[PDB]
């Protein structure tokens, strides 16, 4: 374990490194949450019915 | 001499390049008929592009198409596309420089300088991309088109799209006359055509013999019936991008090609102006010196300076007799001073 | 002409299965003159003795 721990580390902060670099091209980054996109729908629905 | 050639609108027309080939496969893979790997009835699908000029203009299949191929085309990875392609560009004119430049010979000082300008793109190469990610985060989300750029859209749609069509031609023609007569080819085709309606059925997943023919011509037939699909809806497509409809950019979703190629050239230019100042500059300033500085170094560090001097063949003799010359000189010094220092 | 054999019905310009037709025919052929010609020959004088 202790051997693979360091090159393990090493990829692990690479992936971490694309997988940002993917929320970055595709998503622009918005952060989302559950309750955040259930107020929003909310909210753009209450809009509608206003 | 080559920096004095290179400059921003070669990049302009490299990117233009691949940016262009992503357009054909985005329309291509939103528009046009997919490939036939078998011989069992394809299922019907409820829209056709045939039918495009004449659709519902609220059309939420042909809005949904249009949408998902830009947004598609958008979300991919232009700025390390801008990146690679400047990057193999610039490299590749470097090797070239190094052939026809004097150090054809001395394949390891040739390899100094080729790893200099890779290891100075290499360097480079992030800050570039997501640059220009970032630089065309606003045009990502509305990349609004002009009735100026719709119209080098236009011009652009029209040579491209028969351009695929010219090699689809050809290679039908090329293939009737491979298979023997045109209407033995329009044989295995009707054959095909039958398999792919009800009319007959096969039942294999690789048939080697129906209907009285081969496992080559049953893939020459399929063959053929690709080709004509993708040849018709490729004139038809190019009738499109010439219409009076697709004139004017209020038709945008009736104009998938002119549209999609509009995008193309505008991210193009805007990532390019980035990638000039970011990577070029940093290539014309940063390679002389790292040039000189490896190769000094490893001159001096490996002492292959004196194998460069070694390498050709004709400066190894032109050294090694002026060193002959030299010493044989010193001796006769030496004994003629000898006689000086005692008379006789 | 040589051909191989994963695909025996199909051969040539011709169909699957007018090539069947035509080995069935074939087969036909020389059976047929080889029966002919020995019973020509079962009549012949030289079978008498």
């Amino acid at each position: 374990m202790s051997s693979k721990l360091n090159e393990t580390t090493e990829a692990i902060q690479r992936e971490l490194e694309e997988t940002t670099y993917q929320f970055k091209v595709q998503y622009n980054e918005q952060p989302m949450s559950a309750e955040s996109y259930l107020a929003a729908s909310l909210d753009d629905f209450k809009h509608q019915f206003h | 001499e080559f920096a004095s050639s290179f400059g921003r609108p070669q990049l302009q027309t490299l990117l233009k390049d691949a940016l262009d080939q992503k357009v054909l496969d985005q329309l291509a893979a939103r528009y046009w008929n997919r490939p036939i790997e078998d011989l069992s009835p394809a299922p019907r699908e409820p829209d056709n592009i045939i039918d495009l000029p004449k659709a519902d203009p609220d059309s939420p299949y042909w809005h949904r198409q249009l949408d998902t191929a830009c947004s598609g085309l958008t979300r991919l990875g232009v700025g390390r596309l801008a990146a690679t392609v400047a990057a193999s560009a610039i490299q590749q004119h470097v090797e070239k420089l190094l052939d026809k430049s004097s150090f054809a010979k001395h394949p390891s000082a040739r390899k100094v300088i080729s790893d200099a300008a890779a290891t100075v793109l290499a360097d480079r190469s992030y800050a570039t991309s997501d640059g220009i990610e970032i630089s065309l985060k606003p045009y990502k989300f509305d990349p609004d088109i002009q009735p100026n750029e719709w119209a080098q859209g236009r011009e652009h749609v029209v040579g491209v799209l028969q351009a695929e069509l010219e090699q689809c031609q050809a290679a039908m023609k090329a293939l009737e006359n491979s298979v023997g007569g045109r209407k033995k080819l329009k044989e295995v085709m009707s054959f095909v055509d039958k398999a792919r309606k009800g009319e007959i059925i096969v039942e294999g997943d690789h048939p080697s013999g129906a209907g009285g023919f081969s496992a080559a011509l049953l893939a020459r037939g399929r063959e053929a019936v690709f080709l004509r699909d993708r040849a018709d809806i490729l004139s038809l497509r190019i009738q499109a991008a010439k219409s009076r409809q697709c004139k004017t950019l209020t038709n945008k979703y009736y104009c998938p090609e002119v549209f999609l190629d509009a995008v193309a050239t505008k991210l193009a230019q805007t990532a390019v102006l980035f990638l000039n100042v970011e990577m070029l500059n940093d290539f014309y300033v940063r390679f002389p010196r790292e040039v000189e500085a490896k190769l000094h170094e490893h001159m001096h560090a490996g002492g292959g300076l004196e194998k460069f001097a070694r390498e050709d063949p004709k400066v190894r003799r032109h050294l090694d007799l002026i060193r002959r010359k030299e010493l044989l000189e010193t001796v006769l010094g030496k004994i003629e001073e000898l006689h000086r220092i005692s008379s006789g």
